């Protein structure tokens, strides 16, 4: 079919240098090899946080902390203030 | 009445002998809640990234 063989190649030859040959891009001045592999490949880095988050950055867990190893102050200190307080229960 | 007070601190100390105990035990035992945290942040960040 003339209708139909000659669109066909048409429409492989125009994005056969675009897609299956490595002949740029002919339907359109601007290049396309180094703009979406190159250009758009940090396009989703871009919109987000480049180097913070594809990085995926692991802050080690901070030591929890304790009473820091005060056996006598912090009971003395509890046991008197409950003092204070069991004369008004 | 004074008698009938102090009938409540008969069995008081064996109840809060465990209270003490599993208070402080189940308080510090979120550390591996916490080192759990951030392996859950790492792994939110890295199905965002490639959902991204």
């Amino acid at each position: 079919q003339d209708l139909y063989l000659r669109e066909l190649k048409d429409t492989k030859l125009a994005p056969s240098t675009l897609q299956d040959a490595e002949g740029n891009v002919k339907p359109w001045n601007p290049p396309q090899k180094p703009n979406l592999p190159e250009l758009e490949l940090q396009g989703p880095e871009a919109l987000k946080a480049y180097t913070e988050q594809n990085v995926e950055t692991a802050h080690v867990a901070k030591e929890s902390e304790e009473g820091e190893s005060e056996p006598i102050e912090e009971d003395w200190l509890v046991l008197d203030d409950a003092e204070e307080t069991k004369e008004s229960h | 009445d004074r008698i009938d007070s102090v009938s409540q601190l008969q069995n008081v100390a064996e109840t809060t002998k465990v209270l003490f105990d599993v208070s402080k035990e189940t308080v510090e035992l979120e550390s591996e809640a916490f080192e759990l945290k951030q392996k859950v942040e790492l792994a939110h960040e890295a199905k965002a990234v490639l959902d991204s």
